Protein backbone atom coordinates (compact mmCIF):
# COMPACT_ATOMS: atom_id res chain seq x y z
CA UNK A 1 0.00 0.00 0.00
CA UNK A 2 1.75 3.39 -1.58
CA UNK A 3 0.33 5.63 1.43
CA UNK A 4 1.23 2.94 4.37
CA UNK A 5 4.77 3.19 7.50
CA UNK A 6 7.20 3.18 4.43
CA UNK A 7 9.76 3.69 7.37
CA UNK B 1 -7.32 9.71 -9.38
CA UNK B 2 -8.51 11.90 -6.84
CA UNK B 3 -8.69 15.99 -7.76
CA UNK B 4 -8.54 18.54 -5.10
CA UNK B 5 -10.03 21.45 -5.74
CA UNK B 6 -9.06 24.91 -3.97
CA UNK B 7 -10.90 28.36 -3.41
CA UNK B 8 -10.46 30.87 -4.04
CA UNK B 9 -6.93 31.13 -6.55
CA UNK B 10 -6.52 34.97 -4.55
CA UNK B 11 -7.15 36.47 -1.88
CA UNK B 12 -6.60 39.85 -0.69
CA UNK B 13 -7.59 41.06 3.09
CA UNK B 14 -6.18 43.59 5.62
CA UNK B 15 -4.13 42.86 8.94
CA UNK B 16 -5.68 40.88 11.87
CA UNK B 17 -8.73 39.80 9.93
CA UNK B 18 -9.84 36.20 9.66
CA UNK B 19 -9.22 34.26 6.48
CA UNK B 20 -10.22 31.20 5.35
CA UNK B 21 -9.54 28.61 2.02
CA UNK B 22 -11.41 25.86 0.85
CA UNK B 23 -10.57 22.70 -0.35
CA UNK B 24 -12.65 20.24 -2.30
CA UNK B 25 -12.02 16.76 -3.03
CA UNK B 26 -13.30 14.73 -6.24
CA UNK B 27 -14.57 11.50 -3.53
CA UNK B 28 -14.42 11.01 0.51
CA UNK B 29 -10.43 11.09 1.32
CA UNK B 30 -11.34 10.53 5.23
CA UNK B 31 -9.48 12.96 7.21
CA UNK B 32 -6.44 12.69 5.13
CA UNK B 33 -6.05 15.61 4.23
CA UNK B 34 -2.93 17.94 4.40
CA UNK B 35 -2.22 21.50 4.17
CA UNK B 36 1.20 23.45 3.12
CA UNK B 37 2.24 27.12 3.13
CA UNK B 38 4.88 27.95 0.46
CA UNK B 39 6.67 31.87 1.53
CA UNK B 40 8.40 33.14 -1.69
CA UNK B 41 11.64 31.57 -2.45
CA UNK B 42 11.27 29.05 -0.35
CA UNK B 43 9.52 25.34 -0.43
CA UNK B 44 6.31 24.44 0.84
CA UNK B 45 6.22 24.04 4.57
CA UNK B 46 3.94 21.39 6.62
CA UNK B 47 1.14 22.99 8.36
CA UNK B 48 -1.53 20.98 9.30
CA UNK B 49 -2.55 17.54 8.38
CA UNK B 50 -5.62 15.58 9.54
CA UNK B 51 -7.70 18.41 8.19
CA UNK B 52 -7.25 19.99 11.43
CA UNK B 53 -4.07 19.11 13.64
CA UNK B 54 -1.47 22.01 13.54
CA UNK B 55 2.12 20.85 12.96
CA UNK B 56 3.93 21.66 16.06
CA UNK B 57 5.42 25.23 16.34
CA UNK B 58 2.68 26.51 13.90
CA UNK B 59 0.81 29.43 15.39
CA UNK B 60 -2.13 29.53 17.14
CA UNK B 61 -3.79 31.72 14.58
CA UNK B 62 -3.97 28.65 12.11
CA UNK B 63 -6.70 26.11 12.33
CA UNK B 64 -8.60 23.36 9.93
CA UNK B 65 -11.91 21.69 9.84
CA UNK B 66 -13.71 19.19 7.40
CA UNK B 67 -16.50 17.55 6.52
CA UNK B 68 -15.80 14.52 4.69
CA UNK B 69 -14.49 15.88 1.29
CA UNK B 70 -14.56 19.71 1.90
CA UNK B 71 -11.83 20.99 3.96
CA UNK B 72 -10.97 24.77 4.97
CA UNK B 73 -7.81 26.27 6.29
CA UNK B 74 -8.68 29.24 8.56
CA UNK B 75 -6.11 32.17 9.79
CA UNK B 76 -7.41 34.08 12.72
CA UNK B 77 -5.26 37.23 12.63
CA UNK B 78 -3.91 37.68 9.44
CA UNK B 79 -0.31 39.13 9.73
CA UNK B 80 2.30 40.40 7.42
CA UNK B 81 4.60 36.98 7.34
CA UNK B 82 1.20 35.03 6.17
CA UNK B 83 1.38 36.08 2.53
CA UNK B 84 2.23 32.81 1.32
CA UNK B 85 0.44 30.11 -1.30
CA UNK B 86 -1.59 27.32 0.69
CA UNK B 87 -2.03 24.24 -0.93
CA UNK B 88 -4.29 21.27 0.33
CA UNK B 89 -3.18 17.46 -0.27
CA UNK B 90 -4.68 14.36 0.34
CA UNK B 91 -2.86 11.48 1.50
CA UNK B 92 -5.03 9.02 1.27
CA UNK B 93 -4.71 7.62 -2.25
CA UNK B 94 -1.47 8.57 -3.44
CA UNK B 95 -0.48 12.51 -2.94
CA UNK B 96 -2.40 15.07 -5.01
CA UNK B 97 -2.13 18.36 -4.27
CA UNK B 98 -4.45 21.56 -4.91
CA UNK B 99 -4.16 24.82 -7.32
CA UNK B 100 -3.34 26.42 -4.41
CA UNK B 101 -4.56 29.79 -2.95
CA UNK B 102 -2.27 33.09 -3.18
CA UNK B 103 -3.21 35.39 0.30
CA UNK B 104 -2.61 38.74 -0.59
CA UNK B 105 -2.46 41.49 2.09
CA UNK B 106 -4.22 44.99 1.91
CA UNK B 107 -2.02 47.54 3.17
CA UNK B 108 -2.05 51.19 3.28
CA UNK B 109 -0.80 53.55 0.79
CA UNK B 110 3.28 53.63 0.46
CA UNK B 111 5.33 55.76 -1.61
CA UNK B 112 8.45 54.56 -3.03
CA UNK B 113 11.96 55.22 -1.82
CA UNK B 114 13.46 56.13 -5.91
CA UNK B 115 17.40 55.14 -6.17
CA UNK B 116 19.32 55.41 -10.09
CA UNK B 117 22.33 53.83 -10.05
CA UNK B 118 24.77 54.67 -13.19
CA UNK B 119 26.33 52.19 -15.15
CA UNK B 120 29.84 50.45 -14.18
CA UNK B 121 33.13 50.80 -15.58
CA UNK B 122 33.32 47.14 -15.29
CA UNK B 123 30.42 46.65 -17.68
CA UNK B 124 30.96 50.00 -19.72
CA UNK B 125 34.76 48.51 -20.75
CA UNK B 126 32.60 45.14 -22.18
CA UNK B 127 30.40 46.92 -24.69
CA UNK B 128 26.84 47.56 -22.95
CA UNK B 129 25.64 50.16 -20.39
CA UNK B 130 22.82 49.56 -17.99
CA UNK B 131 21.10 51.64 -16.00
CA UNK B 132 19.16 50.54 -13.21
CA UNK B 133 15.96 52.43 -11.45
CA UNK B 134 14.98 51.38 -8.47
CA UNK B 135 11.43 51.47 -6.59
CA UNK B 136 11.67 50.46 -2.80
CA UNK B 137 8.98 49.60 -0.90
CA UNK B 138 6.06 51.29 -2.22
CA UNK B 139 2.20 50.39 -2.45
CA UNK B 140 0.19 49.45 -4.19
CA UNK B 141 1.77 47.06 -6.98
CA UNK B 142 0.83 49.41 -9.95
CA UNK B 143 3.41 51.75 -10.60
CA UNK B 144 4.72 53.76 -13.98
CA UNK B 145 8.26 54.22 -14.68
CA UNK B 146 9.83 55.96 -18.09
CA UNK B 147 13.18 56.15 -18.93
CA UNK B 148 14.20 60.23 -20.50
CA UNK B 149 17.66 60.03 -21.49
CA UNK B 150 18.42 64.10 -22.33
CA UNK B 151 14.86 64.47 -21.66
CA UNK B 152 14.22 62.30 -24.63
CA UNK B 153 11.32 59.57 -23.53
CA UNK B 154 13.02 55.99 -24.26
CA UNK B 155 10.88 53.46 -25.90
CA UNK B 156 11.95 49.61 -26.83
CA UNK B 157 14.90 49.29 -24.45
CA UNK B 158 14.06 48.77 -20.53
CA UNK B 159 13.19 46.07 -18.71
CA UNK B 160 11.10 45.53 -15.20
CA UNK B 161 10.72 43.37 -12.80
CA UNK B 162 8.66 43.35 -9.19
CA UNK B 163 9.23 41.62 -6.20
CA UNK B 164 6.56 39.19 -4.18
CA UNK B 165 4.76 41.29 -1.63
CA UNK B 166 7.25 41.56 1.37
CA UNK B 167 6.73 39.31 4.74
CA UNK B 168 7.20 41.97 6.83
CA UNK B 169 5.75 45.53 5.63
CA UNK B 170 3.68 44.17 3.07
CA UNK B 171 5.36 46.30 0.18
CA UNK B 172 6.75 45.67 -2.98
CA UNK B 173 9.71 46.39 -5.30
CA UNK B 174 10.48 47.34 -8.87
CA UNK B 175 13.44 46.77 -10.87
CA UNK B 176 13.91 49.22 -13.82
CA UNK B 177 16.82 48.52 -16.31
CA UNK B 178 17.84 50.58 -19.39
CA UNK B 179 20.27 48.40 -21.39
CA UNK B 180 22.44 50.46 -24.19
CA UNK B 181 25.36 50.00 -25.84
CA UNK B 182 28.72 51.55 -25.49
CA UNK B 183 28.49 53.82 -27.92
CA UNK B 184 24.75 55.17 -27.86
CA UNK B 185 25.25 55.55 -24.13
CA UNK B 186 28.42 57.92 -24.54
CA UNK B 187 26.39 59.77 -27.45
CA UNK B 188 23.98 61.34 -24.48
CA UNK B 189 24.43 63.30 -20.91
CA UNK B 190 21.25 63.08 -18.95
CA UNK B 191 20.01 59.63 -17.72
CA UNK B 192 16.92 60.07 -16.01
CA UNK B 193 13.84 57.79 -14.02
CA UNK B 194 10.24 59.83 -14.07
CA UNK B 195 8.44 57.58 -11.60
CA UNK B 196 4.68 57.78 -11.32
CA UNK B 197 2.47 56.00 -7.75
CA UNK B 198 -0.56 56.96 -5.85
CA UNK B 199 1.25 58.30 -2.60
CA UNK B 200 4.09 60.04 -4.92
CA UNK B 201 1.83 63.78 -4.79
CA UNK B 202 4.08 64.73 -8.25
CA UNK B 203 6.25 62.87 -10.35
CA UNK B 204 9.32 61.96 -8.15
CA UNK B 205 12.28 62.50 -11.20
CA UNK B 206 16.11 60.85 -10.47
CA UNK B 207 18.71 61.55 -12.64
CA UNK B 208 22.33 61.34 -13.30
CA UNK B 209 24.61 63.28 -15.92
CA UNK B 210 27.48 60.68 -17.25
CA UNK B 211 30.32 61.66 -15.84
CA UNK B 212 29.42 62.94 -12.52
CA UNK C 1 18.56 19.29 12.96
CA UNK C 2 16.52 17.56 9.82
CA UNK C 3 17.84 18.66 6.50
CA UNK C 4 17.52 17.65 3.16
CA UNK C 5 19.42 19.07 0.38
CA UNK C 6 18.73 18.76 -3.49
CA UNK C 7 21.81 18.91 -6.37
CA UNK C 8 22.00 18.00 -9.74
CA UNK C 9 20.01 20.35 -11.68
CA UNK C 10 20.81 22.19 -14.88
CA UNK C 11 19.67 22.29 -18.59
CA UNK C 12 19.44 19.03 -20.02
CA UNK C 13 19.07 18.17 -24.14
CA UNK C 14 14.97 17.13 -24.39
CA UNK C 15 15.40 13.21 -24.38
CA UNK C 16 18.61 12.97 -22.42
CA UNK C 17 19.58 11.62 -19.03
CA UNK C 18 19.95 13.26 -15.53
CA UNK C 19 20.73 12.08 -12.28
CA UNK C 20 19.55 14.07 -9.01
CA UNK C 21 21.01 13.45 -5.51
CA UNK C 22 19.29 14.43 -2.09
CA UNK C 23 21.57 14.41 1.20
CA UNK C 24 20.27 13.72 4.98
CA UNK C 25 21.73 14.96 7.70
CA UNK C 26 19.75 14.72 11.51
CA UNK C 27 17.82 11.68 11.40
CA UNK C 28 18.46 8.07 10.46
CA UNK C 29 18.18 7.80 6.58
CA UNK C 30 18.23 4.11 6.75
CA UNK C 31 14.77 4.79 8.58
CA UNK C 32 12.72 6.94 6.74
CA UNK C 33 11.13 6.40 3.62
CA UNK C 34 11.40 9.40 1.13
CA UNK C 35 9.84 11.28 -1.82
CA UNK C 36 10.47 12.89 -4.82
CA UNK C 37 7.97 15.83 -5.80
CA UNK C 38 8.47 18.41 -8.09
CA UNK C 39 6.52 22.21 -8.55
CA UNK C 40 5.79 23.77 -12.31
CA UNK C 41 4.81 26.72 -13.06
CA UNK C 42 1.53 26.54 -14.17
CA UNK C 43 0.50 22.87 -13.02
CA UNK C 44 1.21 23.05 -9.73
CA UNK C 45 2.86 20.34 -6.95
CA UNK C 46 2.63 16.93 -8.37
CA UNK C 47 3.84 13.74 -6.69
CA UNK C 48 6.79 11.71 -8.77
CA UNK C 49 7.94 9.13 -6.68
CA UNK C 50 8.05 7.19 -3.19
CA UNK C 51 11.10 4.75 -1.88
CA UNK C 52 10.67 2.91 1.35
CA UNK C 53 13.49 3.04 4.24
CA UNK C 54 15.38 -0.06 2.53
CA UNK C 55 14.50 0.53 -0.47
CA UNK C 56 12.26 -3.11 -1.14
CA UNK C 57 9.56 -0.77 -2.70
CA UNK C 58 9.15 1.97 -5.10
CA UNK C 59 6.27 3.50 -6.48
CA UNK C 60 6.08 6.24 -9.15
CA UNK C 61 3.73 8.68 -10.81
CA UNK C 62 2.06 7.65 -14.21
CA UNK C 63 3.43 10.15 -15.90
CA UNK C 64 7.20 9.32 -14.95
CA UNK C 65 7.00 5.67 -14.99
CA UNK C 66 9.45 4.08 -17.47
CA UNK C 67 11.41 6.92 -17.27
CA UNK C 68 12.49 7.87 -13.70
CA UNK C 69 14.04 5.42 -11.40
CA UNK C 70 14.04 6.58 -7.39
CA UNK C 71 16.60 5.00 -5.48
CA UNK C 72 19.10 5.27 -2.34
CA UNK C 73 21.91 4.98 -0.39
CA UNK C 74 21.42 4.62 2.97
CA UNK C 75 25.21 4.22 3.81
CA UNK C 76 25.28 7.68 1.86
CA UNK C 77 22.39 9.13 3.28
CA UNK C 78 21.50 10.18 -0.12
CA UNK C 79 18.23 9.59 -2.16
CA UNK C 80 18.34 9.36 -5.79
CA UNK C 81 16.10 10.37 -9.04
CA UNK C 82 17.36 8.68 -12.12
CA UNK C 83 15.83 10.80 -14.66
CA UNK C 84 15.52 9.33 -18.36
CA UNK C 85 14.14 10.19 -21.60
CA UNK C 86 13.37 13.61 -20.31
CA UNK C 87 10.55 15.72 -21.74
CA UNK C 88 9.36 19.31 -21.85
CA UNK C 89 6.94 18.41 -19.11
CA UNK C 90 9.88 17.44 -17.21
CA UNK C 91 11.11 21.11 -16.65
CA UNK C 92 10.43 21.75 -13.06
CA UNK C 93 11.55 22.74 -9.39
CA UNK C 94 12.37 18.85 -7.77
CA UNK C 95 12.47 18.21 -3.94
CA UNK C 96 13.00 15.64 -2.07
CA UNK C 97 10.77 14.54 0.95
CA UNK C 98 10.97 12.69 4.32
CA UNK C 99 8.25 10.40 4.78
CA UNK C 100 5.27 11.23 7.77
CA UNK C 101 2.78 9.73 9.77
CA UNK C 102 -0.29 11.84 8.73
CA UNK C 103 -1.16 11.57 12.46
CA UNK C 104 0.05 11.88 15.55
CA UNK C 105 2.36 10.00 16.65
CA UNK C 106 0.32 8.09 20.21
CA UNK C 107 -1.99 7.31 17.42
CA UNK C 108 -2.68 3.49 16.44
CA UNK C 109 -5.74 2.79 14.31
CA UNK C 110 -6.67 0.29 11.38
CA UNK C 111 -5.88 3.06 8.53
CA UNK C 112 -3.02 5.19 9.03
CA UNK C 113 -1.79 6.98 6.52
CA UNK C 114 1.39 8.52 5.28
CA UNK C 115 2.83 12.05 3.93
CA UNK C 116 5.69 13.76 3.51
CA UNK C 117 7.45 16.64 5.19
CA UNK C 118 10.71 18.59 5.49
CA UNK C 119 11.05 19.22 2.12
CA UNK C 120 14.24 20.83 1.10
CA UNK C 121 14.83 23.60 -0.79
CA UNK C 122 14.67 22.26 -4.26
CA UNK C 123 17.08 21.75 -7.41
CA UNK C 124 15.88 23.39 -10.83
CA UNK C 125 16.01 20.97 -14.05
CA UNK C 126 15.14 22.89 -17.50
CA UNK C 127 15.07 20.99 -20.09
CA UNK C 128 16.17 23.02 -22.79
CA UNK C 129 18.39 22.32 -26.21
CA UNK C 130 20.53 25.89 -24.91
CA UNK C 131 24.23 25.64 -23.76
CA UNK C 132 24.73 26.78 -20.37
CA UNK C 133 26.16 30.48 -19.79
CA UNK C 134 27.15 31.66 -16.42
CA UNK C 135 26.83 34.79 -15.14
CA UNK C 136 28.22 37.82 -15.20
CA UNK C 137 28.36 40.00 -12.23
CA UNK C 138 28.72 44.18 -12.03
CA UNK C 139 28.16 46.77 -8.77
CA UNK C 140 25.69 48.89 -8.65
CA UNK C 141 27.36 51.12 -6.07
CA UNK C 142 26.04 53.67 -4.05
CA UNK C 143 26.27 57.13 -4.48
CA UNK C 144 24.28 60.25 -4.07
CA UNK C 145 21.78 59.68 -6.52
CA UNK C 146 21.46 56.72 -4.68
CA UNK C 147 20.65 57.99 -1.41
CA UNK C 148 17.85 59.52 0.20
CA UNK C 149 17.23 60.12 3.77
CA UNK C 150 19.52 58.30 6.31
CA UNK C 151 19.57 55.22 3.67
CA UNK C 152 21.98 54.10 0.65
CA UNK C 153 20.83 51.38 -1.82
CA UNK C 154 23.65 49.42 -3.12
CA UNK C 155 23.09 46.14 -4.89
CA UNK C 156 24.59 43.74 -7.72
CA UNK C 157 23.71 43.46 -11.34
CA UNK C 158 23.84 39.78 -12.62
CA UNK C 159 23.42 39.23 -16.63
CA UNK C 160 23.40 37.13 -19.06
CA UNK C 161 23.02 33.36 -17.43
CA UNK C 162 21.38 30.59 -18.40
CA UNK C 163 19.69 28.39 -17.76
CA UNK C 164 17.58 29.50 -13.89
CA UNK C 165 18.62 29.92 -11.22
CA UNK C 166 21.36 32.20 -9.73
CA UNK C 167 21.36 33.16 -5.32
CA UNK C 168 22.27 35.98 -4.24
CA UNK C 169 23.64 36.63 -0.35
CA UNK C 170 24.93 39.55 0.83
CA UNK C 171 28.46 39.43 3.61
CA UNK C 172 27.64 35.72 3.31
CA UNK C 173 24.17 35.81 4.84
CA UNK C 174 25.00 37.75 7.52
CA UNK C 175 22.92 40.48 5.15
CA UNK C 176 19.39 39.87 5.34
CA UNK C 177 17.57 42.93 6.15
CA UNK C 178 16.66 45.11 3.28
CA UNK C 179 17.51 42.97 0.86
CA UNK C 180 15.45 42.52 -2.47
CA UNK C 181 16.43 39.98 -4.81
CA UNK C 182 14.44 40.84 -7.97
CA UNK C 183 12.98 37.99 -9.85
CA UNK C 184 14.93 37.42 -13.28
CA UNK C 185 13.84 38.63 -16.34
CA UNK C 186 14.15 37.19 -20.09
CA UNK C 187 16.64 39.41 -22.09
CA UNK C 188 16.18 39.27 -25.84
CA UNK C 189 18.58 36.87 -26.32
CA UNK C 190 17.34 34.15 -24.46
CA UNK C 191 19.45 34.62 -21.31
CA UNK C 192 18.45 35.65 -17.57
CA UNK C 193 19.66 38.68 -15.95
CA UNK C 194 18.10 39.75 -12.06
CA UNK C 195 19.57 42.52 -9.49
CA UNK C 196 19.49 42.00 -5.92
CA UNK C 197 19.79 45.46 -3.82
CA UNK C 198 19.71 45.93 0.20
CA UNK C 199 19.40 49.36 1.81
CA UNK C 200 22.05 50.19 4.50
CA UNK C 201 22.60 52.66 7.37
CA UNK C 202 24.59 56.11 4.56
CA UNK C 203 26.71 57.07 7.62
CA UNK C 204 28.64 53.54 7.39
CA UNK C 205 29.05 53.43 3.65
CA UNK C 206 32.59 53.62 4.84
CA UNK C 207 33.36 51.51 8.22
CA UNK C 208 31.69 48.69 6.58
CA UNK C 209 32.35 46.33 3.90
CA UNK C 210 29.22 44.72 1.59
CA UNK C 211 29.86 42.09 -0.38
CA UNK C 212 27.51 40.20 -3.01
CA UNK C 213 28.13 36.22 -2.97
CA UNK C 214 26.06 34.94 -6.37
CA UNK C 215 26.01 31.27 -6.84
CA UNK C 216 25.16 29.78 -10.62
CA UNK C 217 25.32 26.40 -9.84
CA UNK C 218 24.30 25.30 -13.50
CA UNK C 219 27.57 26.46 -14.75
CA UNK C 220 29.32 26.28 -10.91
CA UNK C 221 29.75 29.87 -11.04
CA UNK C 222 30.52 31.63 -7.41
CA UNK C 223 31.46 35.06 -7.78
CA UNK C 224 31.97 37.50 -5.04
CA UNK C 225 31.72 40.99 -5.76
CA UNK C 226 32.15 43.88 -3.23
CA UNK C 227 30.06 47.28 -3.38
CA UNK C 228 32.08 50.73 -3.09
CA UNK C 229 30.64 53.72 -2.71
CA UNK C 230 32.02 56.05 -5.73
Amino acid sequence: DPNANPN
Amino acid sequence: DIQMTQSPSTLSASVGDRVTITCRASQSINGWLAWYQQKPGKAPKFLIYKASILESGIPSRFSGSGSGTEFTLTISSLQPDDFATYYCQQYSSYWTFGQGTKVEIKRTVAAPSVFIFPPSDEQLKSGTASVVCLLNNFYPREAKVQWKVDNALQSGNSQESVTEQDSKDSTYSLSSTLTLSKADYEKHKVYACEVTHQGLSSPVTKSFNRGE
Amino acid sequence: QVQLVESGGGVVQPGRSLRLSCEASGFTFSNFGMHWVRQTPVKGLEWVAIIWFDGSYKYYTDSVKGRFTISRDNSKNTLYLQMNSLRAEDTAVYYCARARKGQRSDYYGSETKYTFDNWGQGTLVTVSSASTKGPSVFPLAPSSKSTSGGTAALGCLVKDYFPEPVTVSWNSGALTSGVHTFPAVLQSSGLYSLSSVVTVPSSSLGTQTYICNVNHKPSNTKVDKKVEPK
